[PDB]
């Protein structure tokens, strides 16, 4: 029911054969969408049937550069504009037209949408569109609205036809009887901020936003602040109470994290639970990351360690590239707090600013990686490097942040041949975006739904190397890769092994009995023995590497 | 009733510096934003500087550094300072505030910068 939203603005989607398949797989089933709503450069017979569920939405809505015709948000009640688009609108409708019947939006259909908390709205160039300007904005907006700017554009070329005659005053979304636009704030009695009808009696709960069925703080069609399970509160209840003769702190058993405009019992999955009682993906000032023994992370206020910030964070927040000016900031980090972006500039360099293209030995100073909490972004690669090898230890993109709000590994235009993330085993969210790298095989041979959390998650690839091309070239897992499951070729690129690891290779069996040199095997690897212990021709010979653990000859 | 009108356009070489005033009429005051919107020819109207209900100052990126905002109250004024001016910056530019939820428009008034 919970979505995340995206935060790609105007920006062009780099695979238009895949963008709509990001769309359905973000907001399919979704009713509250935390974050924006941004539906772009959708063409004329882009199915958005996807989107009938979304009811809410935290950030702002944009609806621009699109030939569809219709986009269905009939449910949507609420836009909060926690974020704003270009930091003033609530909602922005932009461009929707072309460059028989013309593409182009033809009517908003936001027949819900009674509440605009913050924001105002900017409606601009959109050739088809009808009834932006037959629809009273100023009940949408919410009393305390501080920020109501408005701009709306009503040149259009076709006339639209008139509202319903059962329209009361003549406001309507589109020209069915049931796209009347029903009123919720300037005729209500006693300038109660939202209501049902005009008198007293019909004055929502001031806990309410967007309307009521009635009276109570159980009626509302939505929550001004918090839905503390089915009742808007102005806050939820804190997770510690204080002892009222001594103030030492009390677990409380209602206790309740807030997580967008609602309590929880616990924070969602890839959410950090903080102590203030809040669910967040960046932990706030002056706090250290804890991992739990689940595997859930709390934050943690806090002679804090030092820290790798990656792109998106600290000094690093405005920073577009891993460049030779700041690769050496990596050195020797396990875990990235942020992203890393690989882009053309990064191994062209840039004269303007003298950053010197990015050596390909460099990207060495990430084999130690194990961790990114933001997105792995790489448009640009080495040619001379045939896998992202330099992250064969990475284990986890958490994707707390996403490129464009939507993806947490994003490869394309590259000129590998195969992957070569072998530690890969998470993706915490966001979608994987692979396209356009023309020489790149092993794809469908990882097992992407064992690297995914939640539902909303896919992998999205086209215009890589041909499957049959690959397969036709004898480019295929090792014999000795478990169920086919690899990240390259040869056994140093499996999944999981069939049998044992010798460091990295996958071998059919370790030199337990036979073959020298001996070897024990301790979680399914194959360790060698002190040299001085002689082979046993029969049994074992080594339970350890030390010359402690050995039969024939300190076994010196 | 209530007006809101601009005054202060002129042109200016590249570098120079102009101060546009918004004079108010009227019972009305910044309850839900006010702010500056500025139109090149062939182009769009767009937000250029805001001062939000509650006193949230808010400049578009590429006037950063170069437009101040400001108002005042007594005179029911709002203003627009504007400092080393770009050719870029040529429009025609627009005062509009938010009153009771509904935005009020003044004529516009020309700005030129030559280079
Ligand atoms: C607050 O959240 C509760 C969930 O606990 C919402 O309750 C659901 O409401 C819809 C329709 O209103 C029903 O179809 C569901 O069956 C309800 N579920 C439960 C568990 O009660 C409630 O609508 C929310 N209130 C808001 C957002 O104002
Ligand atoms: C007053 C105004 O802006 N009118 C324009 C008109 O000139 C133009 O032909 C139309 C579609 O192009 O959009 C509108």
């Amino acid at each position: 029911q919970v979505c995340t939203g995206t935060d790609m603005k105007l920006r062009l989607p780099a695979s238009p054969e895949t963008h709509l398949d990001m769309l359905r797989h973000l907001y399919q089933g979704c009713q509250v969408v935390q974050g924006n709503l941004e539906l772009t450069y959708l063409p004329t017979n882009a199915s958005l049937s996807f989107l009938q569920d979304i009811q809410e939405v935290q950030g702002y809505v944009l609806i621009a550069h699109n030939q569809v015709r219709q986009v269905p948000l009939q449910r949507l009640r609420i836009v909060r504009g926690t974020q704003l688009f270009e930091d003033n609108y609530a909602l922005a409708v932009l461009d929707n037209g072309d460059p028989a019947s013309p593409g182009g939006l033809r009517e908003l259909q936001l027949r819900s949408l009674t509440e605009i908390l913050k924001g105002g709205v900017l409606i601009q160039r959109n050739p088809q569109l009808c009834y932006q300007d037959t629809i009273l904005w100023k009940d949408i907006f919410h009393k305390n609205n501080q920020l109501a700017l408005t701009l709306i554009d009503t040149n259009r070329s076709r006339a639209c036809h008139p509202c319903s005659p059962m329209c009361k005053g003549s406001r309507c979304w589109g020209e069915s009887s049931e796209d009347c636009q029903s009123l919720t704030r300037t005729v209500c009695a006693g300038g109660c901020a939202r209501c049902k009808g005009p008198l007293p009696t019909d004055c929502c709960h001031e806990q309410c936003a967007a309307g009521c069925t009635g009276p109570k703080h159980s009626d509302c069609l939505a929550c001004l602040h918090f839905n503390h399970s089915g009742i808007c509160e102005l806050h939820c209840p804190a997770l510690v109470t204080y002892n009222t003769d001594t103030f030492e702190s009390m677990p409380n058993p209602e206790g309740r994290y807030t997580f967008g405009a609602s309590c929880v019992t616990a924070c969602p999955y890839n959410y950090l639970s903080t102590d203030v009682g809040s669910c967040t993906l960046v932990c706030p000032l002056h706090n250290q990351e804890v991992t739990a023994e689940d595997g859930t992370q709390r934050c943690e206020k806090c002679p804090c360690a030092r820290v790798c910030y990656g792109l998106g964070m600290e000094h690093l927040r405005e920073v577009r590239a891993v460049t030779s000016a700041n690769i050496q900031e990596f050195a020797g980090c396990k875990k990235i707090f942020g992203s890393l972006a690989f882009l053309p500039e990064s191994f062209d360099g840039d004269p303007a600013s003298n950053t010197a293209p990015l050596q390909p030995e460099q990207l060495q100073v990430f084999e130690t990686l194990e961790e990114i909490t933001g997105y792995l972004y790489i448009s640009a690669w080495p040619d001379s490097l045939p896998d992202l090898s330099v992250f064969q230890n990475l284990q986890v993109i958490r994707g707390r942040i996403l490129h464009n709000g939507a993806y947490s590994l994003t490869l394309q235009g590259l000129g590998i041949s195969w992957l070569g993330l072998r530690s890969l085993r998470e993706l915490g969210s966001g979608l994987a975006l692979i396209h356009h790298n023309t020489h790149l095989c092993f794809v469908h041979t990882v097992p992407w739904d064992q690297l995914f959390r939640n539902p909303h998650q896919a992998l999205l690839h086209t215009a890589n190397r041909p499957e049959d091309e690959c397969v036709g070239e004898g480019l295929a897992c090792h014999q000795l890769c478990a169920r086919g499951h690899c990240w390259g070729p040869g056994p140093t690129q499996c999944v999981n092994c069939s049998q044992f690891l010798r460091g990295q290779e996958c071998v059919e069996e370790c030199r337990v009995l036979q073959g020298l040199p001996r070897e024990y095997v301790n979680a399914r690897h194959c360790l060698p023995c002190h040299p001085e212990c002689q082979p046993q021709n029969g049994s074992v010979t080594c339970f350890g590497p030390e010359a402690d653990q050995c039969v024939a000859c300190f076994c010196v | 009733q209530v007006q809101l009108q601009e005054s202060g356009g002129g042109s200016v070489q590249a570098g120079g510096s102009l101060k546009l005033t918004c004079a108010a009429s009227g019972y009305i005051f910044n309850s839900c934003g006010m702010g500056w919107y500025r139109q090149s020819p062939g182009r769009e109207r767009e937000l250029v500087s805001r001062i939000s209900g509650d006193g949230d100052t808010w400049h578009k990126e590429s006037v950063k550094g170069r437009f101040t905002i400001s108002q005042d109250n007594v005179k029911k004024t709002l203003y627009l300072q504007m400092n080393s001016l770009k050719p870029e910056d040529t429009a025609v530019y627009f005062c509009a505030v938010c009153y009771n939820l509904e935005t009020y428009w003044g004529q516009g008034t020309q700005v030129t910068v030559s280079s």
